[PDB]
């Protein structure tokens, strides 16, 4: 949504994402992309944990 | 033994630092480094194209 | 420079977190530091933290003077006597912590 906002969708490849829009991503929302990924990650382990 | 529990907590404190850099700061710290990098890099290619 | 990021970043959150024990610990001034050097450059190097070329070893029990510490070996042998630093093989290669 947040992607969305700024005129972007949110593709995904795995669980590795990547955004689709005109021009470079803001840093704010790869920022969030980033974070998203990784949290996702941390949350995998945590789940197996 | 009280600073044998001490370093304890702080053997744990690896992993508030890995949830630190999945934190949303950070990563708005570090995505406008690789941004400045690349707009660099991007400014050096476009002078040589 | 991300590096560079990571481990300052890890530096200004371990501050908080280690000036408490410079104030409850000064005598482990030199230890602490050094462990905070250690959990910092693994926040940039990435190299896993091994917690046991870094706990503290308690080599004995804290004793209250009464009645004091008497330890009496009948069997003196220089291991028994100053202790021995054990070892490890890994793949047969001799390693200690």
């Amino acid at each position: 949504r947040e992607a969305q906002e700024a005129g972007f969708a949110l593709s995904t490849n795995g669980e590795r994402l990547e955004l689709t829009g005109p021009g470079p991503v803001p840093a704010e929302l790869s920022a969030r992309l980033e974070e998203v990924t990784l949290g996702s990650l941390a949350a995998s382990a945590e789940l197996e944990v | 033994i009280h600073l044998a529990e001490a370093v304890e907590g702080l053997l744990l404190e690896v992993n508030r630092l890995d949830e630190l850099f999945r934190q949303g700061s950070f990563l708005r710290e570090k995505t406008q480094l690789e941004a400045r990098f690349k707009e660099a890099r991007e400014q050096q290619l476009e002078a040589l194209r | 420079a991300l590096r560079r990021l990571r481990r300052d970043w890890a530096l200004h959150y371990l501050n908080n977190r280690f000036e408490p024990l410079f104030q409850r610990f000064p005598q482990a001034r030199a230890y602490l530091e050094a462990l905070r050097a250690r959990l910092a450059r693994y926040a940039e190097t990435g190299e896993p933290l091994d917690p046991a070329q870094w706990r503290p070893n308690l080599l004995t029990s804290s004793s209250s003077g009464t009645p004091p510490p008497i330890v009496y070996e009948p069997y003196a042998t220089a291991p028994r006597l100053f202790g021995r630093l054990d070892y490890l093989v890994d793949r047969g290669v001799w390693s200690t912590n």
